[PDB]
């Protein structure tokens, strides 16, 4: 994972760069000194970059060339089992659902509709989340 | 084939990245009105309870490193310990929420307000979104628990509970940040 | 039962799984007629007219298409 | 979990109200829920009279008329259905709602038709809580008392058929584990698991409906 | 100015031009064949048509005719 | 090892992955798509009612006819219970082909009624309406068993 | 011997066959399907609504409409257009063709992926449903200025609506970002390099980074405004630094938005102009590089939307916009040394793609023109900063949109869109173009400023109302062949029995069946260039694939 982690340093320099130029010249050369939006969103710009380059980096010194890495490699290489995905579920519309109500609770001052949105997150999360850990019934 | 580097583990990164960025949002809004306030920008009424607001900050960090020792206990796949530590990290989290809401009650009780001025309003919305993310990790605690309740141990429990402390660590981290900002630089 | 396919319906043995096609036309045209005469003794607006008009419009158009299809076959 | 609700939730506060009165009024209204759905018929019916010599049919006839029908349908049911069917056999064994689309999607149109009545029944709070017009309300229960429940209708039947289908698959092929593998000349398969028998190239022999629910989750 | 002539131009002139280059473009020939006249000799390839509807070498019978 | 015609290529597995020009079709069927459609739905729900596969082939049969009908008839997927209708229009010639599953069933009454049918929308010059026109007959002379 | 084909393959599919499939799918072939078609459906809303617009603009004076009317039309058009059709086809696009393009079997994440659609869904019908309220729908500007929109003015329910559906919408962009990198990152076939995987997977993985970027501080913004409307929190007050505060964080959303909708579009077009050239994309690192800086450049120049504020830092924001002109100037001369010196065949991809270039082209340049704070000293806030990004827009996500259409519609269906009736979309679409949004430029530059209801017979500018809105129905009425194409197409229309019905494809998505299966492949060939599916399909062209391409 060379490449990746080179592509967010690159990022992560030209944004730090932006960032302490564009906070120096509105320090001096502005009406009223700092800017204080723009620098702060240029600083935690700044700061996403290097926290993905970073954990890309740190991933990438500890690890042996992947199949996807290396050129010359051929397709048997990659045999095997990957991991697990998902088939049908209907646990998604039912998180938008209750999402959807606590939305509308919240544009519509209605603390009540408000508290039975955030119930219904609660409850459709958990059920997304149990959904292939649940075991069967005990009896 | 295996592809070593876990997906959930890359997938989480990125979100607290952007999350992140939303707390960019909130801290330009307050760094935005304190270059207005002109001398004592902090308004009369207002004054911070120092012998409150470092004792919850040592609490969450205390809860950090209860957390690594959670995960630490998990990559040895044994549940027990991995319950134990993060019990302890749960009412260490419930303490520090308590702390913060009765911090906010004598806050109004005698000044502060959101519609009572500029720095109320950005003091409140700054602290109490911090706030309920600190719930969300709590709730999300609780329903990993339950999930390494209800069947075997293995590798994706495992992720699961690294994930979970790593978003534990972010929400420490920018607590750490806001503290500093708000109590001590003024 | 009178009888679908179980290419159609892979339960049709084992529960009510068919209605004539009639009833359902005549429903259809039966809802037009009402949203129509809903607007008897019209009170003071015109603008649920419009809406009248519009989905009595739909229902018939899509009565009309099932019924030229079914007759020309493109369906069953 | 009555003593509880019974405790913590008032209902009815009749001391906030006053003592029945003929020239006082107040925006209350709507009776108990499950008599709600009499009230919003007589909110969104139609002011159709008729006038012939010395006499008056009033409006709310169609009311009674159409309460009295509901009345009258509800017990003939069994035997208007086992009339169109032809189905005069004994039953012990339960059906699935799947299994019986064209019951399921009149059961779905009737519940439809029910929930229009009663939200019409509250046609004020309605307009006051979400803001909307109050003529508005009055004419979107007219109409939707009229398209929604064939569409509710059409949906269900092919919702059951869908379901149908799933069990069907289910039955052919094994249950679905969710676990890729690559096949190392490059092929993506799913691993299945098989409820009985393989033949002698390990795909499984395909089984027959009984009326019994499927297992979908490998964890069930 | 000129309401007429307003009118006139913004319902027009779309129709005027849908009709011409509507003349233009779809009277021309797509790629599907012409249709086979039996009086001409059968020069595709054979054809082989199935029904493929009824799931999971010994004749049985046979008829002929020369039209 | 064949030819391959310019642009396809044998894969890791035993599919072939070939390719068409910016412009061109792939199917290349002498008759309107109205036509193939209706042949097909004919063709669908006769078989789905006699529970028999029915099969329609237009190439040669220069050669004893129906010696080469009964030789077509092995490719169609279960050629015991199935009925094929062959047709040379360079020939003229018409056959009719049965299988050993579908038999006793209503077959013997139906095959020369299905050639006469052809024969007679042949007459015209309408190829595709006499093989429907035959299948219509022919499935619904069937009967399953 | 011979073989038992069907004289026509099926229609449609038995009854019961795709509703419960809907509710439980979780595969991205139909995700992105249903991203097409919900996207298509409101693009059709917000073209009604721009059709009413031009309506009341002929003929001065206020024929049917109200000020109040005319505010919430510009208003909700804006917003459907820019957050209901664009962003959203941008990921129906990747959910179609990435896991295709990189070798994989699914997405990363496949139920956070049918998650994001019903978030899309749900987010834009509560945006939409203010209409419905007495006071109508939200009637501010798209950009919702600073104090216009607190509760002292704008006191109705529509903005409440917006803002909370915006919030919806951007939680479902963000989840699709979140999948898209991961997807990328971690499935990939084993022979398949980063330097060898299609710019069009590049493009959405940077476009996926922009979002991640962008989007979280507009929810922080808007639940800032939301807090200040419901209980009065003093955050945007223009005692403070209010009301720049909201400019500041909108922008700074808004442009990296605006580059979203574009860099997908630009992969697009490169995907499709090799193909229909029988020639390799020329500088394929070069577009990659330029991409790259594009995308780092997008973050820096924000407040160029804010020069008539008297209050940026002007020289910084105008060098910057300067600076990032280049690269795009790069990505048009690769897309020219793609097409130069090739077999050229114009169907209707190729076509669209041709006409893409154009309008962009002139677009752009209206744009570098517009980025000099003195000449935006004038030109701002009128008619010309309408057609400017009128024509970029509709050149990128229009254009490149329908193009991408009619190339993947046998890849994701198995049959062929007609071509009479797609030339006849295409001349259609071009001509009633240049004829609603070409004389804006001259409008805006005799003083006709932007979201104006009425005027006055007195001033100018009254016959170049009545040519633009007789353009404007031009384009109402060109939608209605790709409609009917797409409707009888669908069901009727050329099967596709071979892999790469456009021959001379790359990318290993024409390598697979033209309706891929569950799981996408049988099988995977050796990977060894960016062309692989033309390596397997033309294999006497290696060697003089490897010999003469550094020549130049
Ligand atoms: C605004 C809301 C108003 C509130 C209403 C009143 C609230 C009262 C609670 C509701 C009913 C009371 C339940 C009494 C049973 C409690 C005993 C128990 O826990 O046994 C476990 C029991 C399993 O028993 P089992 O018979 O062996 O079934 C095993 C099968 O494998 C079953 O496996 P499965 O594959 O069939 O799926 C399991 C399924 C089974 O769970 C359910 O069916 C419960 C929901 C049914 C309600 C009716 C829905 C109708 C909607 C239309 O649950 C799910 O799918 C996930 C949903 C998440 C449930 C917990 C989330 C609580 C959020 C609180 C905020 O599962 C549960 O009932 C758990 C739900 C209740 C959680 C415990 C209480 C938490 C209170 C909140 C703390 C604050
Ligand atoms: C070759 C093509 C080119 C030709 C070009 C045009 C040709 C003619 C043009 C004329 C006008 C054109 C306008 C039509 C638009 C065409 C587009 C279209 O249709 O969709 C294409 C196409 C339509 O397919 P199709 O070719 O028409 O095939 C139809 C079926 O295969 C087969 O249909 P089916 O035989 O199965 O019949 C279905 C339907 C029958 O079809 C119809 O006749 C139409 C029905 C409409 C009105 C019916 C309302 C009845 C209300 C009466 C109430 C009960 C009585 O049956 C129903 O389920 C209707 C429900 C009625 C319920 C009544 C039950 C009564 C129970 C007893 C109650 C008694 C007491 C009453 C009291 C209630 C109070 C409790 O769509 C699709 O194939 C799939 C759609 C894929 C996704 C689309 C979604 C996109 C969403 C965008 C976001
Ligand atoms: C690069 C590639 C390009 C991609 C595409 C390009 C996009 C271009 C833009 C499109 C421009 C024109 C579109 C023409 C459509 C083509 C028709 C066609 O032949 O394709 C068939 C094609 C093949 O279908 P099939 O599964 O093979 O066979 C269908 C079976 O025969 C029957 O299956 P079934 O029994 O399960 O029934 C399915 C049901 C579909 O069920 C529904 O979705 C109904 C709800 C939608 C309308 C609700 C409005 C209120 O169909 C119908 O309801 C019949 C038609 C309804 C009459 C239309 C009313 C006329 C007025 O269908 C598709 O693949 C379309 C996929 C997804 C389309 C819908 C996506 C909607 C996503 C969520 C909707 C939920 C919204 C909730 C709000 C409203 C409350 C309900
Ligand atoms: C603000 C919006 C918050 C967004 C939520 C966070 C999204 C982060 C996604 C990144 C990675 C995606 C992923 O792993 O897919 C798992 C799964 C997707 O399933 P999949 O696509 O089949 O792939 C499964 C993987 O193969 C493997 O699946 P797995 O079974 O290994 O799952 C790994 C892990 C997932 O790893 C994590 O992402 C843990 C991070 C916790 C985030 C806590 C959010 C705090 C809320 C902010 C408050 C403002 O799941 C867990 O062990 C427990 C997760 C607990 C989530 C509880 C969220 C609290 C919501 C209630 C709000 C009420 C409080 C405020 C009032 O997505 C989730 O479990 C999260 C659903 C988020 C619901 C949206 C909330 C509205
Ligand atoms: C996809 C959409 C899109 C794209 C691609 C662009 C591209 C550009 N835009 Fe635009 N813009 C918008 C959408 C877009 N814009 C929108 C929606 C608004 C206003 C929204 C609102 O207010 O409601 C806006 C407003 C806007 C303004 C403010 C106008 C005003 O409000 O007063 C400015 C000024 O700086 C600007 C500049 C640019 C520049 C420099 C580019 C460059 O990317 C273009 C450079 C590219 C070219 C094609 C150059 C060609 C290169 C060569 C071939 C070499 C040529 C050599 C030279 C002439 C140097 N844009
Ligand atoms: C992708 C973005 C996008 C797209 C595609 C469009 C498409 C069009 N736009 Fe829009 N426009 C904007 C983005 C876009 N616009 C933005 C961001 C603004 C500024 C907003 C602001 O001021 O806040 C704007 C503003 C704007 C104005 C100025 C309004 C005002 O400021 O006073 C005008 C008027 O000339 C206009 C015209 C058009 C026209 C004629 C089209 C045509 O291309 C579209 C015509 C298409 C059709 C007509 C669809 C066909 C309709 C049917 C067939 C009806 C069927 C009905 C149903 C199915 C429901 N646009
Ligand atoms: C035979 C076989 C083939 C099928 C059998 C089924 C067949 C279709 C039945 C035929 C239909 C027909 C017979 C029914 C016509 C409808 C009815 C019965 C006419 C009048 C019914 C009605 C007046 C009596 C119901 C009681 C009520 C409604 C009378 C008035 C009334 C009273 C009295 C209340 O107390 C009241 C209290 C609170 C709210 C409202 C009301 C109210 O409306
Ligand atoms: C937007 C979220 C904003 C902030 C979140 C952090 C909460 C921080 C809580 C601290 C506030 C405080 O203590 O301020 C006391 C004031 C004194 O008001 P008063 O004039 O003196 O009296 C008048 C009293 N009737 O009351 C208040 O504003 C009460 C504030 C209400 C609690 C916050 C609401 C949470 C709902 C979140 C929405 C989620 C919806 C999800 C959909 C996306
Ligand atoms: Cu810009
Ligand atoms: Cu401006």
């Amino acid at each position: 994972m060379h490449i990746e982690a080179r592509l967010f340093e690159i990022l992560t320099a030209f944004f730090a760069l932006a960032a302490v130029v564009y906070a120096v010249l509105t320090a001096m050369f502005a009406t009223g000194g700092v800017e204080w939006a723009g620098t702060t969103a240029l600083v935690l710009t700044t700061g996403l970059t290097l926290i993905t380059g970073t954990f890309f980096r740190f991933v990438a010194r500890r690890l042996d060339t992947r199949p996807e890495d290396y050129e010359d490699a051929e397709i048997s290489d990659g045999a095997g089992e990957l991991g697990f995905f998902a088939p049908h579920s209907w646990w998604p519309i039912l998180i938008s659902l209750s999402f959807s109500t606590a939305a509308v609770g919240a544009a519509l001052w209605l603390p009540w509709l408000i508290a039975a949105g955030v119930a219904f997150v609660i409850t459709s999360v958990c059920g997304l989340v149990f959904e292939y850990y649940w075991g069967p019934e005990k009896h | 084939s295996l592809n070593r580097p876990n997906m959930v583990s890359v997938g989480t990164i990125v979100w607290l990245s952007s999350e992140l960025m939303f707390f960019a949002g909130l801290f330009a809004m307050y760094f935005t009105a304190r270059a207005q306030a002109g001398g004592a920008w902090p308004p009369e009424p207002t004054e911070l309870n120092l012998a409150l607001a470092v004792p919850v900050t040592l609490v969450l960090i205390a809860s950090s490193f209860t957390c690594q020792m959670g995960v630490f206990a998990a990559e040895r796949g044994d549940v027990f310990g991995l319950r134990r530590w993060y019990v302890i990290t749960f009412l260490m989290g419930l303490f520090f929420v308590l702390g913060q809401g009765y911090e906010y009650i004598h806050l109004v009780e005698h000044g502060t307000t959101i519609p009572g001025s500029a720095y109320g309003s950005v003091f409140y919305l700054a602290t109490g979104f911090h706030g309920l993310h600190v719930i969300g990790g709590l709730v999300a605690f609780v329903l990993l628990l339950a999930r390494t309740k209800m069947s075997k141990f293995t590798p994706a429990q495992a992720t699961a509970a690294i994930v979970v402390s790593y978003y534990w660590h972010f929400v420490d981290i920018v607590w750490i940040a806001l503290f500093a900002t708000i109590y001590f630089v003024r | 039962h009178t009888g679908v396919d179980v290419e159609d319906v892979p339960s049709a043995e084992w529960g009510w799984s068919h209605m004539p096609i009639g009833v359902m036309h005549i429903g259809g045209l039966l809802s037009a007629a009402f949203l129509l005469v809903m607007m008897r003794g019209n009170h003071v607006g015109h603008v649920e007219d419009w809406f009248l008009i519009g989905f009595a419009a739909v229902i018939v158009a899509l009565v009309g298409r099932n019924w030229w299809l079914r007759r020309r076959g493109w369906i069953r | 979990v009555l003593g509880l609700m019974g405790g913590l939730l008032q209902i009815n506060p009749i001391w906030n109200l006053g003592p029945y009165k003929p020239s006082q009024v107040s925006a209350g209204s709507q009776p108990d829920f499950y008599m709600m759905w009499t009230e919003g018929l007589a909110r969104i019916w139609p002011p159709w009279e008729f006038y012939f010599w010395h006499h008056t049919i009033p409006a709310p006839v169609w009311v009674a008329v159409i309460m009295g029908l509901v009345f009258v349908l509800l017990p003939a049911y069994p035997f208007l259905e086992k009339r169109f069917t032809g189905d005069y056999a004994h039953h012990n064994l339960l059906q699935r709602p799947r299994d019986v689309p064209v019951r399921t999607a009149i059961g779905a149109m009737a519940i439809a038709f029910y929930m229009v009545l009663t939200l019409a029944a509250m046609n004020d709070i309605i307009a006051l809580k979400f803001h909307i017009s109050l003529n508005a309300t009055t004419w979107i229960g007219r109409i939707g008392m009229v398209i929604l429940p064939p569409f509710v209708y059409f949906i269900t039947y092919r919702w059951c058929i869908g379901l149908q289908r799933s069990d069907r698959s289910v039955l052919e092929h094994g249950v679905e584990t969710g676990i890729i593998k690559r096949l190392p000349h490059g092929a993506y398969i799913e691993l299945h698991q098989p409820l009985g028998p393989v033949d002698e190239h390990g795909h499984p022999i395909p089984l027959q409906y009984q009326g019994a629910p499927l297992p979908k989750r490998m964890n069930k | 100015m000129s309401t007429a002539l307003t009118h006139g131009l913004i319902g027009g002139v779309p129709l005027v031009l849908f009709a011409v280059l509507a003349l233009i473009f779809l009277t021309r020939k797509g790629p599907h064949p012409d249709t086979y006249k039996m009086s001409d000799p059968w020069t595709h390839a054979p054809i082989l048509w199935a029904a493929e509807e009824p799931r999971e070498v010994v004749i049985g019978g046979g008829a002929s005719g020369k039209w | 090892e064949l030819d391959l015609p310019y642009g396809s290529a044998l894969t890791s597995s035993g599919r072939i992955s070939a390719v068409t020009e910016p412009g061109e079709l792939s199917v290349h069927y002498p008759f309107p798509t109205m036509d193939l459609v209706v042949l097909d739905d004919a063709l669908k729900y006769g078989s789905r009612a006699a529970k028999a596969r029915f099969a329609v082939y237009i190439g040669p049969l220069g050669a004893d006819t129906a010696a080469t009908a009964r030789e077509i008839l092995a490719n169609v997927p279960t050629p015991e219970n199935a009925v094929l209708l062959a047709v040379s229009p360079d020939q003229r010639a018409i056959e009719v082909v049965y299988g050993a599953d579908v038999k006793g069933r209503g077959i013997e009454s139906a095959a020369p009624l299905g050639v006469s049918a052809a024969a007679a929308s042949f007459k015209e010059g309408n190829l595709i309406d006499g093989l429907i026109s035959a299948v219509r007959v022919m499935s619904a002379g069937v009967s399953p068993a | 011997e011979l073989e038992a084909r069907r004289p026509f393959p099926e229609r449609m599919g038995p009854k019961g066959n795709l509703i419960y499939k809907l509710i439980t799918t979780t595969d991205h072939k139909l995700i992105g399907i249903m991203y097409c078609v919900v996207c298509f459906a409101f693009f059709l809303v917000g073209g009604l609504m721009a059709l009413f617009m031009r309506t009341e603009l002929a003929m001065p004076g206020l024929q049917f409409l109200s000020n109040e009317q005319f505010n919430q039309l510009f208003t909700m058009h804006g917003t459907v257009m820019l957050l209901f059709y664009a962003t959203p086809i941008v990921f129906g696009f990747a959910n179609l063709v990435l896991p295709l393009q990189i070798g994989a079997p699914d997405v990363a994440f496949p139920r956070l992926n049918a998650l994001s659609f019903w978030l899309f869904l749900f987010g834009a019908l509560i945006a939409i449903a203010g209409f419905i309220t007495p006071g109508g729908a939200a009637d501010f500007g798209w950009t919702a200025y600073s104090p216009l929109t607190d509760a002292i003015h704008s006191p109705g329910a529509g903005g409440d609506l917006w803002i909370m559906g915006l919030a919806v919408g951007g939680l479902g962009t963000i989840l699709g970002g979140v999948n898209m990198i991961t997807t990328v990152v971690c499935m990939r076939a084993p022979g398949m390099t980063m330097f060898r995987m299609p710019i069009f997977t590049w493009n959405i993985l940077v476009t996926s980074i922009l979002v991640l970027i962008a989007f979280p501080i507009l929810t922080a913004a808007l639940f800032g405004l939301a807090a200040d409307r419901h209980l009065g929190a003093h955050i945007y007050d223009p005692a403070n630094g209010g009301v720049l505060l909201w400019q500041h964080l909108f922008w700074f959303f808004g442009h990296p938005e605006v580059y979203i909708i574009a860099l997908p579009f630009f992969g697009i077009v490169s995907e499709i102009f090799p193909v229909f050239s029988r020639k390799p994309i020329f500088g394929y690192t070069t577009l990659i590089y330029a991409t790259l800086a594009i995308a780092a450049l997008s973050v820096a120049v924000w407040a160029h939307h804010m020069y008539a504020t008297g209050a940026v830092l002007l020289p910084f924001f105008s060098f910057m916009t300067f600076l990032i002109a280049v690269p795009t100037g790069i990505k048009f001369f690769n897309w020219i040394g793609t097409m130069w010196k090739g077999q050229l065949t114009f169907e209707t991809p190729m076509l669209f793609s041709v006409g893409f270039l154009i309008t962009f082209l002139l677009g752009g340049l209206s744009g570098v023109l517009l980025a000099s704070p003195p000449l935006d000293f004038h030109v701002t806030d009128s008619y010309f900063v309408i057609a400017h990004f009128h024509y970029v827009l509709f050149g990128t996500i229009v254009f490149a949109t329908y193009a991408g259409i009619y190339f993947w519609f046998p890849k994701m269906t198995g049959r062929l869109l007609d071509e009479r009736l797609g030339k006849l979309h295409f001349w259609l679409t071009f001509i009633g173009f240049h004829t609603t949004f070409l004389v804006q430029h001259w409008l805006g530059d005799e003083g006709m400023p932007r979201r104006y209801a009425d005027y006055l017979p007195t001033d100018g500018f009254t016959t170049l109302n009545v040519i633009s809105t007789v353009g404007a129905f031009i384009l109402g009425v060109s939608m209605l062949p790709f409609v009917w194409n797409v409707f009888k197409s669908w069901r009727y229309g050329e099967p596709v029995t071979v892999d790469d019905p456009w021959g001379y494809g790359n990318s290993l998505e024409w390598a697979t069946s033209c309706p891929p299966p569950r799981h996408n492949f049988t099988e995977l060939p050796r990977i060894r260039s960016e062309r692989p599916a033309f390596e397997l399909h033309y294999p006497h062209m290696v060697e003089r694939m490897r010999a003469e391409a550094h020549v130049g």
